[PDB]
């Protein structure tokens, strides 16, 4: 079987810069049958390179490849907003994909804003109850969020998901929901939300006062 | 151009069999490769097998063997993909592609990468049941933020809007797939703290595949 690793998993870079994506084949790639493809989120890959150098018209020329044997690279000469995606490497020479480079906006460092919503009456007169933590407009993606009832530490019992890189500040959003039964819940009264971020010096907590 | 129209989303149970078509308009059709490649959510993409419509050749993937059928049809130029003995890792976006070529129109050489994709299928796995969501108001606490939780809804996607599409500071997140087997999604919104009092929020909730549609106000909550 041939293996096609990307390198690396996530790049961080400004728009402007100079891109250089790696692919390594487990063994060599015959007749240098390597393709370089790109997909943005929402949309099909899109075909960047084939036969390991060649370029299909329509495509930018800032997009370049090379190498042989079990090293190629794909390489953007001068960043644009657009070319902010995910890269996937082929083998077709049975066909085989990398797992992926992705390629992101490095920005400045900013702090999560840190929110915390009750759960909703509406849902109560159905018996269930869902405490969402939210983290509006922050970078780097890295961020822990920790649930405390009571001061009791949660786990198993949320679900999280970030948003894509935004397209204007380049932050990201994360929303973490902690759900549990009406039984868990009047029988604990304060809800809190702990966030550690890289933006933030120490900690910065949350919190309500059920029914306050 | 060559284009590829793919066939709508399908919803199916574990044990069953899905057919995906794609309707391949332009070029020539016969000569040239038309492969299969999916791509579960939030992972990469797997090649899973190809046809040249004449002769009829045909590739698996070895992981598929037994278990997929690809086929042509150069009476209408469109291709077949079948998957039988569906699981929940098999739910994913299914893309077909064909190879690209150079050298004169549709009488080139192919290259062998794949130039041209369709706009992919959604196929949900699932042992649930289409089901409309409930919409329950994250209600609001400079800047404030508030929004609007869609829970309990099947199958993807959920479509949410604010105001009926008058976008600032709007952010609908990713659906998780709870352990009750149904969806649930969350989108917030950052407002002036000073226009919660006087400005109605309103957020439009549209679920096409049950058919549901719901416009939930979020105003201020009091005690």
């Amino acid at each position: 079987e041939i293996v096609l690793t990307q390198s690396p998993g996530t790049q961080s870079l400004s728009p402007g810069e100079r891109a250089t994506l790696s692919c390594r084949a487990s063994q060599s790639v015959g007749n240098n049958k390597l393709a370089w493809y790109q997909q943005r989120p929402g949309q099909a890959p899109r075909l960047l390179i084939y036969g390991a150098s060649s370029r299909p018209s329509g495509v930018a020329d800032r997009f370049s490849g090379s190498g042989s044997g079990t090293d190629f690279t794909l390489t953007i000469s001068r960043l644009e907003p657009e070319d902010f995606a995910v890269y996937y490497c082929q083998q077709y020479g049975l066909s085989t994909f990398g797992q992926g480079t992705k390629v992101e906006v490095k920005r400045t460092v900013a702090a999560p804003s840190v929110f915390i919503f009750p759960p909703s009456d509406e849902q109560l007169k159905s018996g269930t109850a869902s405490v969402v933590c939210l983290l509006n407009n922050f970078y780097p993606r890295e961020a822990k969020v920790q649930w405390k009832v009571d001061n009791a530490l949660q786990s198993g019992n949320s679900q999280e998901s970030v948003t894509e890189q935004d397209s204007k500040d380049s932050t990201y959003s994360l929303s973490s929901t902690l759900t549990l039964s009406k039984a868990d819940y009047e029988k604990h009264k304060v809800y809190a939300c702990e966030v550690t971020h890289q933006g933030l010096s120490s900690p910065v907590t949350k919190s309500f006062n059920r029914g306050e | 151009q060559v284009q590829l129209v793919q066939s709508g989303a399908e919803v199916k149970r574990p044990g069953s069999s899905v057919t995906v078509s794609c309707k391949a308009s332009g070029g020539s059709f016969s000569t040239y490769a038309l492969s299969w490649v999916r791509q579960a959510p939030g992972r990469g993409l797997e090649w899973m097998g190809g046809v040249i419509p004449l002769l009829t050749i045909t590739n698996y993937a070895p992981r598929f063997q037994g278990r997929i059928t690809i086929t042509a049809d150069r009476s209408t130029s469109t291709a077949y993909l079948e998957l039988n003995s569906l699981r929940p890792e098999d739910t994913a976006v299914y893309y077909c592609a064909r190879e690209g070529t150079t050298g004169w129109g549709w009488l080139g050489k192919p290259i062998g990468a794949f130039a041209h994709w369709g706009q992919g299928t959604l196929v949900t796995v699932s042992s649930a049941s289409t089901k409309g969501p409930s919409v329950f108001p994250l209600a609001p606490s400079g800047t404030a933020a508030l929004g609007c939780l869609v829970k309990d809804y099947f199958p993807e996607p959920v479509t949410v809007s604010w105001n009926s599409g008058a976008t600032s500071g709007v952010h609908t997140f990713p659906a998780v797939l709870q352990s009750s087997g149904l969806y649930s999604l969350s989108s917030v919104v950052t407002v002036p703290s000073s226009s919660l009092g006087t400005q109605t929020y309103i957020c439009n909730v549209n679920h096409k595949p049950s058919n549901t549609k719901v416009d939930k106000k979020v105003e201020p909550k009091s005690c």
